[PDB]
DNA sequence: GCTGCGTACGTGCGGGTC
DNA sequence: GACCCGCACGTACGCAGC
């Protein structure tokens, strides 16, 4: 009784899409006829795939064949590779990856010369297709010890690591950053900043991290800046 | 008496007319014709469209080897919810043909609550990357994309494999690893002391979100939740320290397993691409 | 003031797939 | 030994004029 309602949203389905075709063309039996008209005048796929994955087709062994515009992502001509050696254009622990690597898929990166290039591929006639493709410091508990803050604070990594934030800080202003501790401690998202300092003003954004799933926060992460 | 029967002459005639025009504007497609002129009547509409858009959308952006040599399939959407094409190797990596998914809805085929970010992404706002799960007795599959957008959208396809089995030779510089639920390391591989060279005494229960660096915590936190959230990841470039200091860099694609006696996502594990060689050498962070 | 083209809706009849 | 769907067969009407 009650199959009315399928056949009447077919119905409408089928009335839209016979309806709607007039923007496709630059214009109902009549329509069908000018459409099935319109039909009779009727490496597609370059246009897009090389504007999909970037990179650029090379078949190894010699090598033998590469795209036209291969300087664009390697910075090599034409002529100066057919005829010469992959093997004296690559760096050495890649020659060895390479020797390993030449003899049914094949997901492999690359660390070629003018550039890490992940690049799949299958074998041919032996021969070889594949296409290719392309005043701070940050530390957080300190477990952790960054790069250029031995240059600011003047203090030797051999003197800081494993201990707490407030057993070596001056206690001046321990009572506002104890504030800020408080409420960055379950804040998550973006903590912004109030003074601090060492002698040396250092203004502290944290950011709660949290595995999501064991549901329980551990670390922060820092982005100290000045 | 004298109304129904040239009602119904005439309406007979008009039915048979509009079947008969329907059918010829069908034969000449880029279907082959064994396959084209016995399907119904809903499609043919469809696949006339879509077969348009993708010849007139083609020029809009525009002025023999390259779907063989690629993993994967050339997939493309507008804001609608609508694949145009897909290409022929489609029919390997997902199950089905071009014929029957040429204009339907990707919101009939991919997961419900699922979707608001598929259709945040397929708006306006050149470079989207994201994830995306898709396809009787259907079983769910996971799929990686990237592209750029352009209003329509070129997409790129890379499922990734299972490890149970690896049609793939992995090489010297690919070392095996497992983990726990909560991110810990759990057993490291023989092939790493060349590598990297840790011993596996020291490879336990110590929480594996010590060793990244800077950004690479708050990026590869939102990694984890997404294999927590889906069922597999690709991470994008990160760094895991060494025996003596300094970054060495890694990239994984990860997995989960499912229980014949259970439903909860049990064990997850990694495959590891050693990239560079041992940086920063002497001077440590830990 | 009343008759042929274009239109909308209800009902059955018959082909696969488990 | 059948259930659900696609295609076909029926009519009760908006419109233009002699």
């Amino acid at each position: 009784e009650a199959h009315s309602q399928i056949e009447k949203r077919r119905r409408d389905k089928m009335n839209s899409f016979i309806d709607e075709l007039a923007s496709l063309v630059p214009t109902k039996l009549t329509v069908l006829r000018m459409a099935v008209q319109h039909m009779k005048t009727l490496d597609e796929l370059k246009h897009l795939i090389l504007r999909a994955a970037d990179g650029f087709l090379f078949v190894v062994g010699k090598i033998l064949f590469v795209s036209e515009s291969v300087f664009k992502i390697l910075n090599y001509s034409q002529n100066d590779l057919i005829g010469q050696s992959l093997f004296d254009y690559l760096h050495p622990k890649d020659i060895a990856k390479v020797k390993e690597q030449l003899s049914a898929r094949r997901s492999f990166f690359c660390r070629m010369k003018c550039c890490t290039i992940h690049s799949t591929g299958y074998l041919k006639s032996s021969c070889l297709v594949a296409i290719g493709r392309l005043m701070e410091y940050v530390s957080r508990h300190f477990v952790f010890v960054d790069q250029r803050a031995t240059a600011i604070l003047a203090y030797l990594p051999q003197e800081l690591l494993g201990t707490s934030c407030y057993e070596y800080f001056h206690q001046d202003d321990i009572g506002h950053l104890a504030e800020c501790h408080r409420q960055v401690l379950q804040t998550r998202e973006k903590i912004t900043t109030n003074c601090y300092k060492f002698f040396i003003t250092l203004r502290s954004r944290w950011f709660s991290f949290m595995n999501p799933w064991t549901k329980e926060v551990e670390y922060i992460v820092s982005t100290n800046t000045v | 008496e004298l109304r129904k029967e040239k009602s119904r002459d005439a309406a007979r005639c008009r039915r048979s007319k509009e079947t008969e025009v329907f059918y010829e504007l069908a034969h000449e497609l880029p279907l082959p014709h064994s396959v084209s002129s016995h399907l119904d009547k809903a499609s043919i509409m469809r696949l006339a469209i879509s077969f348009l858009r993708t010849h007139k959308l083609l020029s809009s952006v525009c002025s023999n080897l390259y779907l063989k040599a690629l993993e994967g399939f050339i997939a493309v959407v507008t804001q609608d919810g609508d694949m145009i094409f897909l290409s022929e190797n489609i029919s390997k990596f997902m199950g089905l043909t071009q014929v029957e998914l040429t204009g339907h809805s990707i919101f009939d085929f991919t997961h419900p609550c699922d979707h608001e970010e598929i259709r945040e992404n397929l708006t306006l706002k050149t470079e989207r990357d994201f994830f995306m799960r898709m396809k009787k007795s259907a079983t769910w599959k996971v799929l990686h994309c990237t592209g750029q957008v352009r209003s329509c959208l070129i997409i790129m396809c890379e499922p990734i494999q299972h490890p149970s089995h690896m049609d793939i030779p992995l090489d010297s510089k690919t070392f095996l690893s497992r983990h726990s639920m909560d991110m810990k390391f759990t057993y490291c591989d023989d092939r790493i002391l060349e590598l990297i060279g840790y011993h596996p005494e020291e490879l336990l229960g110590r929480s594996a979100y010590e060793f990244y660096h800077a950004l690479d915590s708050e990026n590869m936190t939102k990694s984890h939740q997404n294999l927590c959230t889906k069922g597999q990841v690709v991470s994008g470039q990160y760094r895991m320290l060494a025996k003596h200091g300094g970054y060495v860099w890694l990239e994984t694609q990860g997995t989960v397993i499912y229980n014949p006696r259970n439903l909860q996502p049990q064990c997850i594990m990694c495959v590891n691409y050693v990239l560079s060689e041992i940086e920063k050498n002497d001077v440590v962070f830990s």
